[PDB]
């Protein structure tokens, strides 16, 4: 856990791919009712970046080209900002669905 | 404190009975004001639609002034003490109450002596009331809720009694005369049919002493000696549509033939109501009311707002709900509250039967607070049940309530029922009687 | 010195309105454009005041108080 | 057998009265001076979101849990504003109001105010503010008190139409910040015990200063605003600084508000005891409804006429309102009138504080008024002790001051302020 782990997940994050195309990790998952609304909610820069990212990702695999390696997101500057909207969302589900159980 | 105990912590209701046949009932409590009031059966459903404005025209002119005080001098009597006099009448009852101060209570019982004994008709009191009346009615047909009760009221008991207004049309209004007047206050205002009630802080003892010396030369005789009886009416399924498309937005209600008074399972199609309940457009929860219906409606916008009413008569009644919406969702609410209406009758859950009896135990007891709605009370329930129910008793009748007899009550009431519709504004998209007729029953039952 | 617009300077456009009822063939500078605003709410038809029973206890005679609720619909009481 | 009030003042500045009725239903409400009195023109609407955002979410309840959890056990969740303070009550049965408490006071302390929710109920902002000015006394009295101060009582109760969409939740922050403090609220509960309610305060209620901020004093404006909206009738009010709060000559403005008329008490009756509705009456042949108001607030207070006209006719109808108003102001009334006065004003606290919710709302606007309850017997001793020489003070007070006045309908023949 300590010595290889993390080399392993940098390793898998380059094995990967969505790194060299300007992509977070966060602009990978696929939506549902949970990700639509933890989208929703999220603020105008974010959500801005995120299209703008997503669009360029579109844009770069059109041409079936990829980012220059300097302009791969790094392992350790890639930030998850949409997890705490899509765990809140998550848990106010979860407290929906076990009242609707009793 | 469990709040059965604390419901047996409030004081009964005192009844007892004169000579005459008029019941006397008071309700004591630590309040300094007081309600008296005198509560009669007659209605429209008295009326044999030739006097059928008679009882509305009646409580028009019963403030107007007496054979001992002319005119203006009664309403000095009221203003001169901060007393608020009021009166109402419904299809079957007619009230004429006051809120006064406990000092004044013999003096205002003087009023209630001969507002309902010695009222008298000036003519041009009469003509006065006739084109006010008038103008009173012109003005309460915009109001679209009560045009569609009144509408729902007319397609559900044809030809019978109980359609008509308490108003009345126009026409009668233009020809009731004093001899009239005078008949209806013969037959109508007698004295086993009139209950004194009073609530807050009267004595039972000082109350029937003023009664007795006020209210004892009323009637008990009868003019022609022939009963008026107070036959059963014929429930009719049908609609009525008036389609006006200029009205911004459409009033519709939908009811069923519900038992009455005497029944007590009514008091568990309360509980149903209490699932579905209301829904207005400025209510504070959101998506997130218990309600499905009311949360679909709020998830969806389909309508500005929903009720759900169980009206009562001797033997027989209305049960049912009524919204108002714009055109284009129209059909929707209606599937969507039939929906809720089967559910009730075949996917009845504990959960929601003990949400509803909460619902409903919070708005009875909270109902029965304040002077008036308790003497309002007591004089409705003994003209209706001839007794007082205590909440103790209501109590305990709601407590028997589970799912099981819920959904067997709802199965009776609800489940392929012809209905009666009533429906105004822009109406194009409310459906066809066979397709509500059809929605009263599922095919995966 | 007539002409009541051209004796405010700066002021002639705003006192006055020129519409133009069949536009010429030079077009005026700022053609402007109005954009797609919202809509008010719709309500229903209120209660007219016919009489003069119907209007006592109309006028108002304590402040405005106003009462919002989660179940209860919103009101308010002069 | 009910016993006592108890009251308790804590060392923050916390008012805790509760009333041990016995009662099958229990209601807990607290008052805080949070109204639209304390907002500047930066804020402007703030109030009216944060009364609609009571529902939302709270650091420690959701906003589902709130709503499904205050349905579940049948109670009742309100919040009743003015100008000066605002009210939050629960209602519900004595075995589960405990934990309605709880809801209530996460609604109170820790708001969240999450910035998508406040997104969403802009939209309700609107909807309520269209409903409310469905009803034309509702715009007169707002316009009214816009002109009648110049600061800290012109803001509206309803949120400005520029303000919707311009609210955000930081604004909704700093208002709980600085206006829901410890000193400025009080615990009122009936049905209930003293000790439940001294645990709860000790729970969550013991963080903040208790100061708050000030406000700005109130200044009187004066002035007229005339809305050409065309209606069938026109509505008039007319306007003047009359005595706040506490002031001696309340009692007195409240005494000539009765005696010139403020309600029918017969129903369909023809206001035969109503001086200015007797005046109008013996005037003119159409529908109207004159009456007197009265608004007193803790620094300053408004009093003034109503008036409920025809469009071609209310010259006539407020003049005679206004005419009989300076005949009763050069001592020509009698001493039976002050004495129905009385009783009608008397008779109106008393049928004021006979429900639930009506008591609560005394106790809770005495508990931030005067910080001491009074009894209502001591109330009507108060009452009684005003002369009619006071009452013509006060309706020299009116005639003699600046007036304002906010008037809607067709206004083609009603008269201006230097007309009357």
């Amino acid at each position: 856990s300590s010595k290889w782990l993390d080399g392993f997940r940098k390793w898998y994050y380059n094995a990967a791919g969505f790194n060299k195309l300007g992509l977070m990790r966060d602009d990978t998952l696929h939506e549902t009712e949970d990700v639509k609304e933890a989208i929703r909610r999220l603020p105008e820069d974010l959500y801005n970046d995120r299209m703008f990212r997503i669009k360029r990702a579109l844009d770069l695999t059109m041409r079936h080209q990829i980012l220059p390696k300097d302009q791969w997101t790094k392992y350790e500057e890639d930030k998850f900002y949409l997890e705490p909207y899509l765990k809140e969302v998550i848990r106010e589900r979860k407290e929906r669905e076990e009242w609707a159980k009793k | 404190a469990t709040f059965a105990q604390a419901l047996q912590s409030v004081p009964e209701t005192q009844v007892s009975i004169l000579d005459n046949g008029l019941r006397v009932a008071s309700e004591q409590s630590s309040h300094a004001t007081c309600t008296v009031g005198v509560w009669i059966d007659a209605g429209s459903r008295y009326e044999t639609e030739k006097n059928n404005g008679a009882g509305y025209f009646l409580e028009h002119l019963a403030f107007k002034g007496t054979k001992n005080r002319p005119g203006n001098a009664l309403e000095k009597e009221v203003e001169s003490i901060g007393a608020h006099l009021n009166a109402y009448s419904t299809r079957e009852h007619t009230a004429y109450l006051i809120k006064a101060l406990s000092k004044d209570l013999p003096k205002v019982v003087e009023l209630l002596a001969d507002i309902v004994q010695n009222s008298s008709l000036e003519d041009s009191q009469i003509e006065k009331e006739r084109d006010v009346i008038l103008r009173e009615m012109q003005e309460n047909d915009a109001s679209m809720q009560n045009v569609v009760f009144d509408y729902l009221h007319a397609t559900a008991f044809q030809g019978t009694p109980l359609a008509q207004a308490v108003e009345g049309p126009s026409e009668n209004v233009r020809r009731l005369s004093r001899t009239d007047l005078t008949d209806y206050l013969n037959r109508h205002y007698k004295a086993p049919r009139m209950v004194l009630a009073a609530a807050g802080g009267v004595e039972h003892q000082q109350l029937l002493d003023l009664a007795q010396k006020h209210l004892s030369s009323v009637s008990r005789v009868y003019e022609e000696d022939a009963v008026p009886g107070l036959t059963p009416c014929r429930f009719t399924g049908s609609e009525i549509r008036h389609r006006d498309d200029a009205l911004p937005l459409a009033h519709v209600a939908i009811a069923v033939e519900g038992p009455g008074w005497a029944n007590p399972d009514n008091v568990t199609l309360q509980v149903a109501n209490a699932i579905i309940g209301h829904y207005d457009c400025t209510y504070g929860g959101g998506v997130h009311l218990s309600s499905p219906l009311a949360s679909v409606a709020v998830a969806n916008k389909l309508c500005q707002s929903f009720q759900t009413f169980n009206i009562s008569y001797s033997d027989t009644g209305l049960l049912g709900a009524h919204f108002v919406c714009d055109a284009m969702s129209i059909d929707d609410m209606v599937f969507f509250l039939q929906g809720q209406w089967m559910r009730l009758c075949t996917s009845a859950t504990e959960s929601e039967v003990t949400r509803g009896k909460n619902i409903l135990r919070n708005a009875l007891v909270s109902h029965l607070d304040g002077t008036t709605p308790v003497c309002e009370d007591i004089g409705r329930s003994l003209l209706t049940y001839g007794r007082r129910i205590p909440l103790a008793e209501w109590e305990s009748r709601i407590q028997e309530v589970d799912a099981q007899m819920l959904r067997d009550i709802c199965s009776k009431y609800f489940y392929d029922q012809c209905p009666a519709v009533a429906g105004y504004g822009p109406i194009e998209q409310l459906p066809d009687y066979n397709r509500i007729r059809s929605g009263m029953f599922w095919l995966r039952f | 010195m007539l002409s009541v617009a051209a004796r405010s300077g700066p002021f002639a456009p705003v006192l006055s309105a020129t519409s133009r009822g069949v536009a010429g063939a030079l077009r005026p500078l700022l053609q402007g454009a109005v954009p797609a605003a919202s809509e008010p709410p719709v309500l229903d038809v209120k209660r007219p005041f016919l009489c003069r029973e119907s209007l006592s206890g109309q006028a108002a005679a304590r402040p405005l108080v106003a009462t919002v609720g989660l179940n209860v619909p919103a009101s308010v009481r002069f | 057998q009910p016993q006592d009030l108890e009251f308790t003042k804590l060392p923050n500045g916390l008012v805790i009265a509760s009333l041990e009725n016995y009662a099958p239903l229990s209601r807990i409400g607290l008052f805080v001076k949070a109204g639209s009195r304390y907002e500047d023109s930066n804020n402007l609407g703030t109030s009216h979101l944060l009364r609609l955002a009571s529902s939302l979410t709270t650091k420690g309840a959701s906003s589902f849990k709130i709503t499904r959890g205050i349905e579940a056990v049948g109670g009742k969740l309100s919040v009743t504003a003015t100008r000066e303070n605002m009210a939050y009550t629960v209602e519900g049965i004595r075995s589960d109001i405990e934990i309605l408490m709880e809801f209530l006071l996460n609604v109170t302390t820790a708001p969240e105010f999450r910035r998508w929710e406040v997104a969403a109920l802009r939209s309700q902002l609107k909807i309520d503010k269209a409903v409310a000015f469905q009803n034309s006394q509702t715009r007169i009295i707002e316009n009214l008190h816009d002109v009648a101060y110049k600061n800290a009582l012109a803001n509206p109760l309803y949120c400005p139409d520029y303000r919707m969409g311009k609210i955000t939740s930081e604004e909704l922050h700093y208002f709980v910040q600085n206006h829901f403090t410890s000193a400025r609220m009080a615990l009122v509960g009936l049905g209930v015990s003293h000790s439940v309610l001294k645990q709860v305060a000790e729970q969550f209620l013991n963080m903040r200063g208790g100061l708050g901020l000030a406000g700005a004093k109130a200044k009187y404006r004066g002035g007229e605003i005339r809305e050409q909206n065309g209606d069938n009738l026109v509505h008039a009010a007319i306007v003047a600084e009359s005595a706040a709060i506490g002031n001696a000559e309340a009692n007195a403005f409240s005494v000539l508000q009765h005696l010139l008329g403020a309600g029918p008490h017969i129903k369909r009756g023809n206001n035969t005891t109503s001086l200015l509705s007797q005046s109008v009456a013996k005037g003119s042949h159409q529908p109207f409804d004159v009456s007197a108001f009265n608004a007193s607030y803790s620094d300053s207070g408004l009093f003034g006429i109503y008036t409920i006209s025809q469009a071609a006719a209310a010259g006539e109808v407020i003049n005679a309102a206004y005419n009989q108003v300076k005949a009763v102001a050069q001592g020509n009334l009698s001493s039976a009138d002050v004495q129905a006065a009385k009783n009608k004003l008397k008779a109106g606290y008393l049928m004021s504080v006979e429900t639930s919710e009506g008591f609560l709302s005394e106790i809770g606007s005495q508990a931030l008024a005067a910080g001491s309850y009074m009894p209502p017997s001591t109330v009507l001793q108060q009452i009684d002790s005003v002369a009619d020489a006071d009452v013509v003070k006060a309706a020299k007070k009116f005639v003699s001051g600046k007036k304002s006045m906010a008037a809607s309908g067709n206004l083609g023949h009603t008269p201006f302020l230097d007309e009357l």
